[PDB]
RNA sequence: GCGAUAACGAACGAGACCUUAACCUACUAAAUAGUGCUGCUAGCAUUUGCUGGUAUAGUCACUUCUUAGAGGGACUAUCGAUUUCAAGUCGAUGGAAGUUUGAGGCAAUAACAGGUCUGUGAUGCCCUUAGACGUUCUGGGCCGCACGCGCGCUACACUGACGGAGCCAGCGAGUAUAAGCCUUGGCCGAGAGGUCUGGGAAAUCUUGUGAAACUCCGUCGUGCUGGGGAUAGAGCAUUGUAAUUGUUGCUCUUCAACGAGGAAUUCCUAGUAAGCGCAAGUCAUCAGCUUGCGUUGAUUACGUCCCUGCCCUUUGUACACACCG
């Protein structure tokens, strides 16, 4: 048995929603249990630039975003199977970290 | 009337509340009319209330502000000249205290030399200008029941307001003076001879 | 509660060379004494036993005689250093608070120490602008 | 007065004695080309 | 357990969770009694949802609200609206809906605030002005 | 780290594939008529809904200018412009 | 019923505790009280010079009560206020260090607070006895 | 938009 | 800078303070200013006083406003 | 001597900047004697506006 | 102001002219028979479509429409 | 949009759309969120109660609040008036929400001698190219002061200043062998600040960012006064190689105009205006600035074309480089 911490995160939910429920399922018919998904508050990195390269016109503003999703999922397997579980779920988009 | 035991022990007085709903629980509004059949639909005084503060919203539709409380309409328009803009429970206080005053002298409710002051404030006929651009005119027209009653709490309260500048003489009691002398007619009062002034005016030109 | 008096007023003080009002309240009436600020008069009069709830004019020659003392000598009634007008002296490297007719002469001192030796400074206070490198573009108009 | 530290604390600022100017304002056919080569018709046809 | 229901009620940022357990007519705020909230003169707006309804209402059932966030007087809004909601929702559960409906009409008839939490938040500000519809000066 | 070349499936559907072939027939001297028309039909062959393409700059005239040469259906406003 | 420091106004249990605290007199004022300010951002001493010292003890004690390890640094931001810049707009400025640094050592030796582990300071054992003893004999009047 | 002359 | 109020309570107006405030119908510390001619700090030590001589019954406590009445 | 009208029929907003209203009132007591009056403020139907004088009728303003 | 667009007024009674004898006089029922008679990108849409069709359905009720 | 109709039926733009805010005791879970219970534990009355602390093993429970994903919900819903009985509008009722539900993002057909080659290893041409107009080093300037103007910040006091006490947010950011991030807690120091350890690459720590207005109790008492804090002197620290032309911060002292502002003129319709602070950006240091955020929170319309700009229709034209003709 090890209590094992595996953290998601990415800029998209629908590939993250994709692992996340991957990896349950991974963990329901294997009788591991499990504590999460939990979804962490989402993080909006906002960027207020100024339109104008020059500094001529009516003081306009771009407002860009980039919301970052954390997603944390608790198991209590041995160290073998969690890390296989990460390979099962790869996606380009999200990146994983395997915490004892 | 029996006193209710809690464990959170409730204060005699507030306990008193029960009976009847009272201004800052010491005025009552069932002994009080208005003195003007034109204005009885827009001075509102039929729903008590506790406190002069009920946060609600009254300028989203165009005659909402006619079902506020009459005194919460008072207090609203004390806040003024930037400094005190959104500061309410300032304004509350001063009406609390300038109620009091009204009681001690005179010994009416004072919430009728309020309702009294109003209607006598109000000028029932003002003279817009018909001025054809630029040049200038003016002619004589009626004044709304609504725009009467507020009207009235603008010229109680800016009159108040002026009678309190660079004066030993708080603003409570400089309210109080100014709410009882309107409510008695007095043209000693702001705010009676400039409703004589407009009244005045406005008979020039018709 | 209210208390009476006859006689023991006195309407105009003269302290250091200065009128002082006797209605005035003691801490702020020291303060017409140029050098003495509020800050500087509170605490000779918590030094001198003098409470803060008198006028100028219930104060009796005892206690006025006490406060000038204490004015004059800071330090020796345990008033730090830190809290005094003119400390280290450019001279003697002493503690100093300077006062009422004083004030005036060892600030005009500072003036041709600093013009004397022409510094960018003391030549600034002889144009009369401003040294303490304030634009003087557009506020500069008095 | 060679220095300039020197001369600047016997030169008086005679400043407050002589009066501003009244006015102080120094900070135009745009439509019309000023650079002189006109466009014919055949360049514009080549090109475009 | 026990007779329990736990509610809230909310102003601008304010929220305050109300549990009122089955017992003796203990009102506490932040575990203090609530005779001595402040502001002083905006206590009324808590005893309102009190004396409207008549403490006897209260025998029964003992009430501690949680208030955080927002400010001094959205936070004494909040508080009066967990205890009328607090009140109506214990009936609801453990009385008849009779009654519930009872000390419904009394409480809107009085103020809306009481039960329904008031909508208004805050309009996000505008670049070009210092606030939402205001503008910077404009100059010729 | 491994690289892998994949060709685009529809050069048409392409519009970086389109204006770096446009590009280069550009530099070949080819008029622009002639150009500008060779990505719009390419396109709508292809399949596309709509096609617009802008030439900007100065060609054998002092003033500059520019011309746009649409086909097709376009869309302007709001989220469906990010999505096709 | 049992009193506690929650039960009684904020307002008259200090001044009911800050009187207590001066007549008891074990605890040590130190010497500068009648001269420092309470904070950079204040523009003159406290008015009342000879009690200030106590009822801002009264207070820390109280304001400690009610919380967990609460330091010095967090009672700077408690005390501090909006200072005066001449032309500059207002700002929040902390209060000053030593005084409270002070009383809760004054208080800490008198038997009313200790170090409480992972910083700050808890309230002692007897803490809790003086202060609830003090809201008691404060509202029965 | 000045025309540099030299001294040294 | 006309007011020139007196800040110094001699024995001609100490007696006519107790003659005269206990008939009024509203006291308060501008009243005592405006009528006494006697400063603000005096008329606030001369209502807390008057209060507990019992001359003066307190209709209601503030520290910016204090509103007071006869007690006869 | 004032006497009572209570309104019946707002005709329309009249006066150069639109701030005068046209209405149509109805005295209280002998409810006939109609007329048309201009009112300044805001003007619901059923308002009891009271007139200085009512030997006057009423036509659109400059 | 309220006016619907010409995106759901004609939207709404092509499936008048095509649903009528399944259509009713109830939002509820029409919001959810929209849903599977038409293809709605935006729910915002779907109701904007079901709730102008009921009133012209209740307006078909009240007498003959133009144009339906 | 209704409708009138030599037009009919359409496309772009508007609207739809997307992000965000408001509702959900209805789902899905949460020791990086909260709560009730339960251990253990404290104080006060002893009534078994009331406030706490502790528990990453009490190897509890739950999702009300908190977080976020899947959905639901509003479509002007129902009912009255008016209307060409049409599009709609105005009233109520219900509702979390009935101003396009609030706010934004995106945004057509052409075009401007609009602004930038001082953002670009984006650029054509002209100029310069070794005593350089390249690059670097040192010092100064961009701050310079008889003046006119604009964006703002403090104020002219008592609806206030001080002095104590009460004590409530939200949006965010945060490091390693650096070149040093956010920094609690303890101890010194009147302060500013210094010093020793630890936490945090973060819903975990800074941080409940215990913010300011605000509220209570006192002093002041209409006085250029305890309003206001320029100007200036002396001293103490911080950043930086370097503070002089004061970077900034702190202490004492100095106590200026200003006592509500002419002709004119700006912004604004609800959580809005106005106050009131806070964060992020610039940033070794410096925010009277912007970009956002929240606290307190109104007066007055909910109308018109009277002024002003723009749009449309008719009209005149010797204009079409289009009246700067
Ligand atoms: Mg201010
Ligand atoms: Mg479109
Ligand atoms: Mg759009
Ligand atoms: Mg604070
Ligand atoms: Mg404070
Ligand atoms: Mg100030
Ligand atoms: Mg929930
Ligand atoms: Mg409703
Ligand atoms: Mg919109
Ligand atoms: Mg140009
Ligand atoms: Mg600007
Ligand atoms: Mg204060
Ligand atoms: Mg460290
Ligand atoms: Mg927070
Ligand atoms: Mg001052
Ligand atoms: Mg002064
Ligand atoms: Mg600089
Ligand atoms: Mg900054
Ligand atoms: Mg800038
Ligand atoms: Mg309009
Ligand atoms: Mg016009
Ligand atoms: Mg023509
Ligand atoms: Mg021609």
């Amino acid at each position: 048995i090890h209590k094992i911490r595996i953290t998601l995160t990415s800029t998209k939910v629908k590939q993250l929603e994709n692992v996340s429920a991957n990896i349950i399922r991974n963990a329901a018919q294997y009788n591991i249990v499990k504590k999460g998904p939990v979804r962490m508050p989402t993080k909006v990195l906002k960027i207020t630039t100024r339109k104008t390269p020059n500094g001529e016109g009516s003081k306009t503003w771009d407002a860009y975003e980039m919301r970052i999703h954390k997603r944390v999922i608790d198991l209590q397997a041995p160290a073998s199977t969690v890390k296989r579980i990460t390979q099962i779920t790869i996606e380009p988009g999200v990146d994983v970290e395997v915490t004892i | 009337l029996q006193v209710v035991e809690l464990a959170t022990t409730i204060p005699l007085d507030v306990q008193e509340a029960q009976r009847e709903v009272k201004l800052f629980n010491k005025w009552s509004f069932e002994d009080v009319e208005v003195k003007d059949v034109s204005l009885v639909d827009y001075i509102q005084i039929r729903n008590p209330v506790f406190v002069s503060h009920t946060a609600g919203k009254y300028a989203s539709k165009r005659f909402r502000k006619a079902q506020c409380p009459i005194v919460e309409r008072l207090t609203n328009s004390l806040m003024m000249n930037g400094r005190n803009n959104g500061k309410k429970l300032k304004a509350v206080r001063i009406v609390k205290h300038a109620l009091e005053i009204i009681h001690v002298l005179t010994e009416q409710n004072p919430i009728q030399v309020v309702v009294d002051a109003i209607v006598n404030s109000g000028a029932r006929e003002d003279s817009t200008r018909i001025g054809s651009s630029g040049t200038v005119r003016r002619q004589a027209v009626d004044v709304s029941p609504l725009r009467r009653v507020n009207q009235a709490i603008a010229l109680l309260t800016i009159g108040a307001r002026e009678a309190s500048f660079r004066n030993i003489k708080t603003i409570a009691e400089c309210l109080a003076e100014e709410l009882i002398n309107a409510a008695k007619g007095s043209s000693t009062s702001y705010a009676i001879k400039k409703k004589d002034e407009l009244e005045r005016v406005a008979k020039s030109n018709r | 509660l209210v208390v009476q008096e006859q006689g023991s007023f006195q309407h105009i003080l003269r302290l250091l060379n200065t009128n002082i009002d006797g209605r005035i309240k003691i801490m702020y009436a020291l303060t017409k004494i140029r050098g003495v600020g509020r800050r500087y008069a509170n605490l000779v009069c918590k030094k001198a036993d003098v409470e803060l709830t008198k006028r100028a004019g219930e104060l009796t020659q005892e206690e006025l005689e006490r406060i000038v003392t204490i004015m004059q000598n800071p330090t020796n009634y345990k008033i730090p250093a830190w809290f005094l007008n003119r400390q280290k002296d450019q001279v003697d490297g002493k503690d100093y608070h300077v006062l009422a007719n004083n004030l005036e002469s060892k600030l005009r001192d500072d003036l041709e120490r600093l013009k004397k030796i022409r510094s960018h400074r003391g030549i600034r206070h002889f144009w009369g602008l401003k040294v303490r490198g304030q634009h003087t573009k557009t506020t500069s108009r008095g | 007065k060679s220095p300039t530290g020197n001369e600047a604390a016997l030169k008086n600022k005679n400043f407050n004695k002589d009066v501003a100017p009244p006015q102080s304002t120094a900070t135009p056919f745009d439509r019309h080309s000023r650079t002189g080569k006109t466009d014919s018709k055949k360049k514009l046809q080549q090109g475009w | 357990s026990t007779q329990s229901v736990q509610t809230f009620g909310k102003k601008k940022t304010a929220t305050a969770v109300a549990h009122v357990k089955a017992g003796k007519g203990l009102i506490k705020i932040n575990g203090s009694p609530i005779t001595l909230v402040q502001p002083e003169i905006l206590r009324f707006k808590v005893y309102e949802p009190l004396t409207l309804v008549g403490l006897d209402k209260f025998q029964g059932i003992d009430i501690r609200v949680k208030v955080t966030g927002g400010g001094h007087v959205s936070q004494v809004y909040a508080i009066r609206q967990a205890i009328a909601k607090g009140l109506v929702a214990y009936h609801q559960k453990y009385v008849d809906e009779a009654s519930k409906n009872e000390l419904k009409k009394i409480f809107a008839s009085y103020d809306k605030t009481l039960l329904v939490a008031d909508s208004r938040r805050m309009e996000p500000k505008k670049f070009g002005g210092r606030g939402a519809r205001a503008r910077f000066q404009k100059s010729y | 780290i491994a690289i892998y070349a994949e060709r685009v499936e529809e050069r048409g559907l392409s519009a970086a594939v389109q204006a770096e072939a446009l590009k280069a027939k550009l530099l070949s001297g080819l008029p622009i008529r002639r150009a500008a028309y060779g990505v719009l039909r390419f396109a709508m062959g292809a399949g596309a809904k709509g096609v617009e393409v802008v030439i900007s700059g100065k060609l054998r005239a002092a003033r500059a200018k520019s011309q746009k040469y649409a086909d097709g259906f376009m869309i302007h406003s709001g989220q469906p412009t990010r999505d096709f | 019923p049992g009193v506690s420091v929650r039960d009684v106004p904020a307002q008259d249990f200090i001044n009911a505790y800050a009187q207590f605290l001066q007549r008891q007199g074990k605890l040590e004022v130190p010497g500068y009280v009648d001269i420092v300010k309470t904070s950079a951002g204040n523009d003159l001493p406290p008015q009342e010079a000879e009690t200030w010292f106590y009822k801002r003890a009264a207070s820390i004690a109280r304001h400690i009560y009610l919380r967990k390890q609460v330091g010095v640094g967090a009672l700077n931001k408690l005390y501090g206020g909006a200072k005066n810049r001449g032309f500059r707009p207002h700002k929040h400025v902390d209060a000053s260090g030593s005084i409270n640094r002070k009383c809760v050592q004054a208080l800490q030796k008198i038997g009313v607070l200790e170090i409480s582990p992972k910083g700050g300071r808890r309230i002692s054992e007897n803490g809790q006895r003086d202060l609830d003893r003090i809201a008691a004999q404060t509202l029965e009047e | 938009r000045k025309k540099k002359v030299y001294t040294t | 800078d006309k007011a020139q109020h007196i800040v110094i309570l001699d024995q001609e107006k100490y007696d006519r303070i107790l003659k005269d405030v206990p008939t009024y119908k509203y006291v308060s510390v501008s009243v005592l200013v405006d009528r006494l001619k006697i400063g603000g700090s005096l008329a606030r030590v001369a209502l807390r006083q008057l209060e507990e001589d019992g001359i003066i019954t307190p209709v209601l406590k503030h520290s910016k406003q204090a509103i007071y009445t006869r007690a006869q | 001597p004032v006497t009572l009208a209570k309104v019946i029929k707002v005709l329309g907003r009249t006066g150069s900047r639109g701030g005068v209203t046209q209405v149509r009132v109805e005295f209280l007591e002998d409810a006939s004697r109609t007329i048309v009056r201009n009112v300044k403020g805001p003007v619901r139907e059923n308002d009891i506006l009271c007139l200085m004088e009512s030997e006057r009728e009423a036509r659109r303003l400059r | 102001g309220r006016v619907r667009t010409k995106t759901v007024k004609r939207a709404s009674k092509v499936l008048i002219e095509r649903f009528y004898p399944k259509l009713t006089l109830d939002f509820e029922t029409n919001k959810r028979l929209t849903s599977e008679i038409a293809v709605i990108q935006s729910k915002r849409l779907r109701n904007k479509i079901a709730g102008y069709t009921t009133h012209l359905m209740k307006r078909i009720q009240k007498g003959p429409v133009r144009g339906i």
